[PDB]
């Protein structure tokens, strides 16, 4: 035997190949980003609507300015999102601007892959991670939606779509999104990619919503407004 | 305060001392044992405070335990030495220990003094305290760099006890430690006084002026 | 089978196995003959001396520069025998021991003692799966302050012992028994005759008899605490010695 | 066995001797400061249950360094069937204080025990963290050192039997709190016997 | 050696029947697939001579370090595969690093050739971490032994030498320092026909160009260890080429 | 190290409970009984010494008894080079807990310290539990009288009544009927001790040095840990003896 | 390869054929004249008999190529 | 003291080894449900094979974390899961429930605690040489609004707010079911909440109204363990009115 | 050290009750050479003969018999590498001891704490479980103890007890010739008498060596005395 | 040279009658009057135990 630190025949690393495929179990994360804010869409994931959404989270505020919406194995996620709040938040009180998505991506990007049964210890991982995460803010320069995978690549997004198909999720963007569009259409665009992306049904208990606006923070819908936007298809 | 010295003659040491640490001229203890058998062949003498002088001389005598028991030969008088002046002046010392270091080691007998910094020297006779002085003087020409054995007890004996009588470091009784080279000697009477208290008649409360209060059993 | 059989994973890393003794501890006794050494250590009464072939794998060395041994105190010295490798690494943990004594002790330290930190230094990588035991086994010489001229050897498992005559090569057993004869018959030691013993014996068994640039002797007199290296013209000396004998 | 200054409202201990007998007296003294509220508190304790170790100044490292000393005691009482000897516990103790480096927080350690089984007379004190003190004469000890050692000196009965130190001990400890601070505060007498512990608790303020 | 399954070739705290790990083995034959480094010890000084290879027209001299100067004085010439011999580089500058500080004085090889050696070694012992797969030599100029050389070989074995060559022609490189008197001979001599070896070795029908470095502590730059002064470089491969034709 | 000599000593089973725990148990089984029985006043042990042959100094006062504090003692079935690393540390939390707080120590506050090191050593760090299941008795201020085990894992159950060693099965049944909760005087919970050591080891006999009973009593306002002496636990034999033949016909 | 204790199995016409070669390569049965050409990419699972110079005299080694061979080839 | 070589380790599944089996581990156990009250918040859990002859102290499922947070665990399996396991999980959760119970001057909220909980096991999973527990918890407390939660983890650190969830037997299974059982009037005086727990608990349990084991938690007054005679009296009102329902 | 190195345990239980690596190394202790350990209860004698088999052995050193301190001495079986550091192990034991004790140490208390150390190296990796067994003698607190160290940690207390080659045969004998509270004599003659059960290590005086404590402390005899004691045995 | 075997092949089979054939020769019952044998081996670590 030998590990999955080890190369595999193909030149590629055995640990990274298999992350990516994990992802794919779990829950979506649908952000897009439009002028006129960045919109987060997560499915909760239920099992019944007798599950209280009353502090369900998966849709949380790293800043309040920027939020991020999780995707892939859910677990694996929490600490992550957990994590990434003290480190833009050591950012934000230092600097006192308001932060850039960009800046908050590259940041939780190398903490991706430190894995290794050998120069590693408690506090650094032995395995990577297989989380993507969207994170949606609104900055100085403007709105901005940043997409980060397990292999630490970081990109600037208009629209992005991650999910239980990733290939599935994205297909789906192409024919409902275009370019320049309203922020009202923007979260309609994601309720009809939604369940395209889950195998489960549109329901005000199984869908999460939260804006991230200028001038405006990040702000977490509720049962009425999570219902507006489900009748928007 | 104390009162310590050794004589340089055959074997390694004949030691003298008072057993009484007085801080000044009033006792804190009444008996105790300022020259030391830890081993029987590293004796080691002391003055000054007797906190700085204890531990000096127990960390020597640690180090030394190993090496007498792997080797199944000889103590090395070097090797205690060089540990009080390092070990001590690294903790920088609490006040200041005048130490008699003594070690038969494969060659003739060593005897040392560690001052009050923190030292490894070299004479062949000490005497520390504040006494030093004074238990020299009769020392240096009493002992003329070797004498007969059995001569050196009764003449050591008479100096000890001119340091208790005359100086006022010493309550008691005067004790002396006596090594050839693994030899374990105690005597505790190098001065002729009553030890303690003497009731020939016994009253030290009027017959049952008080009464016996309660008895319990704690179990 | 024996000598290469599971039983835990002790033919691997070192715990104890069917054998009675440990596998991976075994090969590391087999590992001295492979480096081709052979040594005859004995105990004289004015020097303590041993001999021990010196590898010489090429023609463009210089001879101070390629010898196996070491000055470990300026009152010890040793022979490596066994595996190269393993002498060179070994030698460097010695150092530090006889150091780490000189300046507590404030002087020389015995050649029991010596053996005694080094001993416990080779159980150590015994003990441990982490690392594998020493190939080599360091046979010291030297002045003991007051016991006289002493030998004493350490395993390359690390446990020592005192000698009037020892030997740890290629051939441990038969040295061994030519090397008790010799004692036995009793011609005396002064500084010439234990060395010439020393080097026959080494000679009879392997049967090559040598150039003073192959066997290497090396001394603790009582002139001087300090250790030397002979060199050719004084190893000559002692090989022209050995004829017409006893 | 390193206590916090020695403000303990009481610092005494008396030792006296007889050859049927020995005995310990101490302040059963409590609370910090001048103003008490109590009067009970351990402070002399048993240890193999007949000698005693007696750890003196302020309540809470008092108990607590005497605990966990008595672990270590413990320890080496508990694997023998026979319990440890009074001149090895006596280093035991010196060396404990001496943890505590230099420029360390005064204790005053009395140790008053019969030796276990090698029979003669031990009494001791420590103080600071000082050189062995083996005596076999008579010990007192605190901080009014000298206010102790006289009455120390001052019961020795050689020849009258255990109860006759007891009734002159009363009369001892009380002219002792008269003269000190150190002494009162309610007064436990402990005659040890070499099988068991008699504690006997003395009237007096 | 063996192809066993689990174990012996597999790890490394592990001895084989006889006593040998297989994997140090393995690593020695490392330093015979590249180029040669020759060094030889002079009596004045070290001269040290390593061919790299051009391998890529699009490189510059300091490029795939096979010399590195260890201290001031201290050379350290390696042949075979360049990963493990920086390793063995940086332990070699520290260890250098610290005794002309503190000492003040250059430093006699032996022990540290001794040294280096220990830490080759004890990575072999170890399971955890490998064997080098390096053969480096280690060469100075000191005032308590003049010059000194060794050379330690993948296994953590010292050995000093008049004149050495580790590399892919070793036999033939040992054999030309044989013939020729170089062991006591003057520096400034030396560095033209060490070159003229690493000619040799080298064909035009296996490499097509190579870059010479080779590095002085001798005479011309008064005992002080640079890479060779590029006028001098060029004297020296410019004989090595003239001479063999 | 190497992962070829990893198939993974720490693990988790998908059926819950680790292989080297189970392991363990009948390892613990091969050891000699040790019960502990409630009385109403008291708490006893009752164990069977390791040693049983002629040779024996008797430096402990029993290899099996500990007395750990002046309230707490506990029994080792299993593993004896195991025993004295658990029962060492014992000693010192047991003891610091009731010279402390002046609050006798409970049982089910020990166990789940020690259990914790046990835990460690089956989760992670590719070791191995110790072969032991402990019996402690003693009582606290709180629950009251209590008797407490822990096994391999770092598992606990609170019994009040429990025998472990060879033929535990058969005892805990038998104790089931008799014992409940509370209803035997300290001589009967002693006598019921004897009952149990009697059936399951094989000599019906017995002796005082083969067995060693050791009382827990508070008697005249501090609590008494005492070994019994060879006379105590004698008379108590000769007296079970007699009571045997009637008994069982 | 010869390296047997195997009383389980492990064949033994395999060590055999091994064995056989070295008798006929010692020099009583001639093999002065013949040459073998032997070839393997592991050397590192054979042992010493079968191998070692004198036996198979010449050893001829083939390290990894470099830019020029590989130019020739092209 | 952790292992050298990690226990978990990312491999092709989907999840990981000790998260696979720990999902197995709690399946195939018994029944632990937690229903959510507006009086008290109520939890209990199927087994403990109480038969008179032992008494539970800390031998409980059910462990208050805080004055108003308590977590039930279900550590339990084909053979029983460890009670060993669940103990870490708690001791780490109680020290931080009780420093959030300082900070806030109303009763603890339920949320960082689950949250944290939840993190607790995951660190694990990404922590050298250790695994994730085999456990799943319904995390309950009252918030700084007096809001009553049941919440729920799974093995590996995942966290939702429910109404009522019931883990073991088939997770899905139970809880499916106790959504059936669960009745807003029957959560409105205190011993109706502890009634729909119960229900559940009585399905396939072996000698039930002995083994069930329910404990109550008032609004910041301690955990109020109840024994089992006592809940015996509950569990016959039921199962009568249960077998009229038939 | 300047790797990662192990932590894992080489032993695992058994579905029998075992740990599989103790017992091979209680088959280690058999092959030594026999040592013998009584506590009479007038002294402590450990006797062992030492298989040279040449006499080229110049010890006035180190031995089979070693003091430990001035009141321990150590005495082992089987293999002398094992024993290397043990010996070792219990001279810094003896001096923690006699720092704040000022007492070397007893006997009782010397085995715990070896046999806390014996069980961490069964239990951690990168260590393995000794094969040697230990007979420790003290005479402290005027009292004589005897105690017997397996390769495990275990430690019992005994009266009499045997180690080394036909070990069986000598605990048998022990029982039969040797009785609890017999005599300083008895306790010396049946010790000698288990060496000569099985010899066959070079009879001569330097291959057999015993030590004793007793109420002045521990010393090790000269080889000449233990010759006399043996002499007796046919 | 064969081993005890009896676990073999057809190839062992045979190799422990050979060996068991030279045994009783060699040094058995019959006796060698001036023949001697001369057996050349690389490693003996195949051959019998009794060999």
């Amino acid at each position: 035997d030998r590990g999955v630190n080890t190369f595999s025949p193909e030149g590629r690393l055995f640990q990274v190949e298999y992350a990516i495929e994990g992802h794919k179990l779990g829950s979506t994360a649908i952000g897009i980003q439009t002028s006129e804010g960045v919109c987060l869409a997560v499915e909760k994931r239920i099992t019944s609507p007798l599950m209280e959404p009353s502090s369900i989270e998966k849709i949380v505020e790293i800043d309040a300015h920027i939020g991020c919406a999780m995707s892939g194995l859910i677990a694996d996620a929490k600490t992550l999102i957990d994590k990434a709040r003290v480190e833009t938040q050591n950012h934000w009180f230092t600097y006192n601007e308001t932060m850039t998505v960009e800046s908050v991506t590259q940041a939780v990007s190398n903490l991706a892959l430190q894995f290794g049964e050998e120069d590693a210890d408690p506090g650094a991982m032995s395995r990577p991670f297989g989380v993507a995460l969207l994170f949606g803010g609104v900055d100085e320069k403007g709105p901005q939606l940043f997409h980060m995978d397990p292999s630490g690549t970081f990109v600037q997004c208009d629209a992005r779509a991650i999910g239980s198909a990733s290939e599935g999720a994205q297909s789906s963007l192409q024919e409902v999104y275009h370019k320049s569009t309203t922020l009202k259409e923007a979260i309609k665009s994601s309720l009809i990619i939604l369940k395209q992306v889950m195998e489960e049904k549109l329901n005000a208990t199984n869908i999460e919503l939260a804006t991230v606006q200028p001038g405006q923070n990040f702000h977490m819908f509720t049962k009425e407004e999570l219902e507006e936007v489900i009748k928007d298809i | 305060t104390t009162i310590a010295g050794v004589v340089y003659k055959d074997g390694i040491v004949l030691g003298a001392d008072t057993r009484a640490t007085e801080g000044m001229v009033v006792a804190d203890k009444n008996c105790s044992k300022i020259h030391f058998i830890s081993p029987n062949i590293y004796c080691c003498g002391a003055g000054t405070a007797a906190d700085t002088d204890m531990t000096t001389q127990l960390i020597s005598s640690n180090l030394e335990l190993h090496s007498l028991t792997t080797g199944r030969l000889p103590r090395v008088v070097t090797a205690n030495r060089m540990l009080k002046q390092m070990l001590f002046r690294y903790q920088g010392y609490i006040g200041a220990a005048l130490v008699l270091g003594g070690v038969d080691v494969t060659g003739p007998h060593l005897y040392s003094i560690y001052p009050h910094g923190s030292t490894d020297k070299l004479p062949y006779v000490t005497m520390g305290s504040g006494s030093l002085a004074a238990m020299a003087v009769f020392e240096d020409k009493f002992r003329p760099d070797m004498e007969e054995e059995e001569a050196k007890k009764l003449v050591s004996e008479a100096i000890a006890a001119g340091i208790f009588n005359d100086l006022g470091s010493g309550s008691n009784i005067d004790l002396c430690v006596i090594s050839k080279s693994k030899l374990d000697f105690l005597r505790p009477y190098s001065v002729p006084n009553k030890k303690g208290t003497r009731f020939g008649r016994y009253r030290c409360e009027k017959g049952t002026t008080a009464v016996l209060t309660e008895k319990v059993t704690p179990l | 089978m024996s000598r290469g059989s599971s039983a835990g994973f002790d033919r691997h890393i070192t715990i104890f196995s069917p054998e009675g003794r440990l596998y991976q501890v075994e090969y590391a006794f087999k590992a001295i003959n492979q480096g081709g050494l052979t040594s005859v250590a004995v105990r004289g009464k004015d020097c303590a001396v041993i001999v021990t072939q010196k590898k010489v794998p090429d023609k463009l060395l210089d001879s101070s520069t390629v010898t196996h041994l070491f000055k470990i105190t300026e009152n010890i010295g040793c022979v490596m025998t066994g595996m190269t490798a393993d002498s060179r690494s070994q030698v460097q943990r010695a150092r530090y021991e006889a150091a780490n004594w000189k300046y507590k002790y404030g002087y020389e330290i015995p050649v029991d003692m010596l053996c005694k930190r080094i001993a416990d230094i080779s159980q150590v990588y015994t003990q441990n799966a982490e690392m594998r035991p020493l190939g080599c086994c360091m046979i010291l010489i030297g002045i003991d302050e007051e016991q006289g001229p002493q030998v004493y050897k350490c395993d390359p498992a690390g446990y020592y012992c005192g000698f009037k005559a020892t030997a740890a090569g290629v051939k441990q057993t038969e040295s061994t028994s030519f090397l008790e004869k010799k004692v036995k018959k009793k011609f005396d030691w002064t500084f010439e005759q234990t060395v010439e013993t020393a080097i026959t014996c080494l000679s009879t068994v392997l049967s090559i008899d040598f150039k003073p640039s192959e066997i290497e002797v090396g001394v603790v007199t009582v002139e001087n605490p300090k250790f030397r290296i002979l060199t050719e013209a004084e190893i000559d000396a002692h090989l022209v010695a050995l004829a017409e004998r006893d | 066995m390193s206590v916090m200054s020695y403000n303990g409202g009481a610092v005494m201990a008396m030792k006296g001797k007889n050859c049927v007998a020995i005995a310990a007296d101490r302040r059963f003294g409590i609370q910090a400061q001048m103003v008490t509220t109590d009067f009970q508190k351990i402070f002399p304790m048993g240890d193999r249950l007949y000698i005693g170790l007696a750890g003196l100044a302020t309540d809470v490292q008092t108990v607590a360094q005497r605990l966990k000393f008595r672990l270590n005691l413990y320890e080496l009482k508990e694997g023998r069937q026979i319990k440890p000897y009074t001149l090895m516990s006596m280093v035991a103790n010196l060396l404990y204080e001496k943890r505590f480096g230099p420029y360390y927080t005064e204790p005053v350690i009395a140790g008053l025990d019969p030796k276990t089984f090698k029979p003669f007379i031990c009494s001791l004190d420590l103080i600071g963290c000082p050189m062995v003190t083996d005596d076999f004469v008579v010990s007192g000890t605190c901080s009014e050192q000298m206010y102790g050692m006289c009455e120390s000196l001052w019961e020795p009965n050689m020849d009258p039997e255990h109860l006759f130190e007891t009734i002159s001990q009363a009369m001892l400890n009380a002219v002792d709190r008269d003269a000190v601070s150190g002494m009162g505060v309610i007064v436990h007498i402990i005659e040890k016997d070499k099988i068991t512990t008699r504690t006997l608790k003395a009237r007096m303020d | 050696m063996s192809s066993i399954g689990t174990g012996y070739d597999l790890s490394a705290s592990t001895f084989s029947p006889d006593g040998r790990v297989f994997q140090v083995e393995y690593a020695m034959k490392a330093v015979e697939n590249s180029s040669t480094a020759i060094g030889i010890r002079c009596k004045d000084g070290v001269v040290f001579g390593v061919e790299k290879l051009v391998l890529s027209k699009l490189y510059e001299e300091g490029s795939n370090k096979r010399l590195f100067n260890v201290d001031r004085h201290v050379g350290m010439a390696v042949a075979g595969l360049l990963a493990d011999a920086r390793s063995l580089a940086d332990i070699a500058r520290e260890e250098a690093s610290n005794f002309r500080s503190n000492f003040g004085y250059n430093i006699p090889l032996k022990h540290l050739a001794d040294r280096v050696a220990m830490y080759v070694h004890a990575y072999t012992l170890y399971s955890a971490v490998r064997p080098f797969g390096c053969s480096f030599m280690l060469g100075s100029y000191s005032v308590n032994d003049g010059a000194q050389l060794y050379m330690i070989d993948p296994s953590g074995v010292s050995y000093g030498y008049w004149g050495c060559a580790i590399g892919k022609a070793r036999q033939a490189a040992k054999t030309e320092i044989e013939k020729l008197q170089m062991k006591e001979m003057t520096c400034r001599d030396v560095v033209k026909e060490v070159a003229k070896i690493i000619y040799i070795v080298h064909d035009e029908v296996k490499d097509k160009a190579f870059e010479l470095e080779l590095s002085w502590v001798g005479e011309l730059t008064k005992g002080r260890h640079e890479i060779v002064p590029k006028d001098v470089r060029e004297e020296a491969e410019k004989y090595a080429k003239e001479s063999l034709k | 190290m190497s992962r070829r000599y990893d198939s993974r000593t720490t693990i988790f089973s998908p059926e819950g409970r680790l292989y080297q725990v189970e392991y363990a148990m009948e390892a613990i089984g091969h050891a000699g009984t040790c019960l502990g029985i409630l009385a109403n006043d008291g708490v006893l042990l009752a164990a069977e010494r390791r040693n049983i042959h002629k040779l024996l100094d008797e430096v402990f006062f029993s290899e099996k008894i500990y007395k750990l504090n002046e309230d707490m003692a506990c029994s080792v079935a299993g593993i004896t080079s195991d025993a004295n690393v658990l029962t060492n540390e014992l000693r010192l939390i047991a003891q610091r807990y009731l010279l402390q707080y002046q609050e006798p120590i409970p049982c089910e506050q020990l166990v789940t310290a020690l259990c914790d090191i046990k835990q460690a050593y089956t989760q992670f760090g590719g070791k191995r539990p110790f072969g032991v299941s402990l019996l402690y008795i003693g009582w606290d201020k709180h629950y009251g009288f209590q008797l407490y085990q822990s096994d391999p894992s770092g598992n606990y159950g609170g019994w009040k009544a429990t025998c472990i060693g060879n033929n535990s099965a058969a005892a805990v049944s038998m104790l089931k009927q008799d014992y409940k909760e509370g209803e035997m005087t300290l001589k009967s919970a002693l006598a019921l001790a004897v009952k149990v050591l009697n059936k399951t080891m094989d000599v019906s006999k017995l002796s005082a040095e083969k067995v060693e009973i050791a009382t827990l009593t508070r008697e005249n306002g501090k609590t008494v840990i005492r070994v019994l002496k060879q006379k105590e636990v004698e008379q108590l034999i000769k007296k079970h003896e007699e009571e045997e033949a009637k008994a069982e016909r | 390869t010869k390296r047997f204790d195997s009383e389980k199995a492990g064949d033994r016409e395999v060590q055999r054929t091994m064995l056989e070669l070295l008798n006929q390569l010692d020099g009583f049965q001639p093999n002065t004249q013949v040459k073998v050409i032997a070839a393997t990419n592991r050397v590192d699972i054979l042992d010493p008999a079968l191998l070692r110079s004198g036996r198979l005299d010449r050893k001829i080694e083939f390290p990894m190529p470099n830019e020029e061979a590989r130019a020739r080839i092209m | 003291m952790s292992y050298d070589r990690a226990i978990t380790v990312f491999s092709p599944d989907g999840h990981l080894f000790q998260v696979e089996y720990a999902q197995e581990a709690v399946k195939k156990g018994s029944t632990a449900v937690g229903v959510r009250g507006r009086d008290i918040v109520v939890l209990g859990v199927e087994k403990k094979s109480v038969a008179k002859l032992q008494d539970e102290r800390t031998v409980r499922k059910i462990c208050a974390l805080d004055d108003n947070v308590c977590m039930a665990f279900a550590v339990v399996a084909s053979v029983s899961g460890l009670t060993a396991d669940a103990r870490i999980v708690i001791n780490r959760a109680r020290v931080e429930c009780q420093s959030h119970r300082l900070t806030v001057g109303d009763p603890v909220t339920v949320e960082y605690i689950t949250r944290y909980i939840a993190s607790l096991k995951q660190r694990y999973t990404q922590s050298n040489g250790r695994r994730p527990f085999g456990i799943s918890a319904l995390i309950v407390g009252f918030d700084f609004d007096g809001t009553p939660r049941l919440y729920q983890t799974d093995p590996s650190g995942t966290y939702h707010a429910w109404k009522a969830n019931a883990i073991g037997r088939g997770a899905k299974s139970v809880r499916e079911f106790l959504e059936k059982n669960y009745t807003d009037d029957a959560i409105e005086t205190d011993d109706l909440t502890i009634k729909l727990v119960i229900k559940a608990l009585l399905e396939v349990v072996q000698s039930g109204g002995k083994n069930i084991e329910l404990a109550v938690m008032r609004r910041d007054q301690p955990l109020k363990i109840l024994s089992p005679e006592e809940i015996e009296k509950y569990v016959a009102e039921i199962e009568k009115e249960k077998e009229e329902n038939e | 050290m300047a790797e990662r190195g192990y932590s894992f345990s080489l032993t695992t239980f058994s579905p029998s009750g075992k740990l599989v690596q103790i017992e091979y190394a209680l088959a280690a202790v058999a092959g030594g050479a026999p040592s013998v350990g009584i506590k009479a209860a007038n002294g402590v004698v450990l006797a062992t003969e030492k298989k040279q088999k040449s006499i080229l052995y110049d010890e006035r050193s180190v031995h089979k018999v070693e003091p430990i301190t001035k009141h321990i001495g150590l005495v082992y079986s089987g293999m002398g590498p094992d024993y290397r550091v043990l010996v070792h192990r219990a001279r810094k034991l003896a001096q923690q001891y006699y720092l704040v004790y000022q007492e070397p140490i007893p006997t009782a208390q010397l085995v715990q704490r070896v046999a806390s150390v014996m069980q961490e190296y069964t239990q951690s990796g990168g260590v393995r479980p000794f094969g040697v067994s230990l007979l420790i003698c003290g005479w402290n607190e005027g009292r004589p103890y005897l105690f017997q160290s397996d390769p495990s940690g275990a430690y019992f207390a005994w009266k009499a007890t045997a180690m080394g080659k036909n070990y069986v045969n000598g605990k048998t004998f022990l029982e039969k010739r040797y009785n609890e509270d017999l005599e300083l004599e008895d306790a010396i003659h049946t010790a000698i008498l288990t060496l000569k059960e099985s010899f066959e290590g070079q009879m001569t005086e330097d291959n057999i060596e015993v030590g004793i404590c007793n109420e002045a402390g521990f010393r090790r005899l000269t080889p000449t005395e233990v010759r006399d004691y043996l002499a007796a045995i046919a | 040279g064969g081993r005890r075997f009896s676990e073999g092949t057809s190839a062992d089979r045979e190799i422990q009658r050979t060996l068991m054939e030279l045994l009783n020769q060699m040094d058995g019952f019959d006796t060698l009057h001036r023949v001697k044998m001369i057996m050349a081996t690389n490693r003996p670590d195949t051959l019998d135990p009794a060999l």
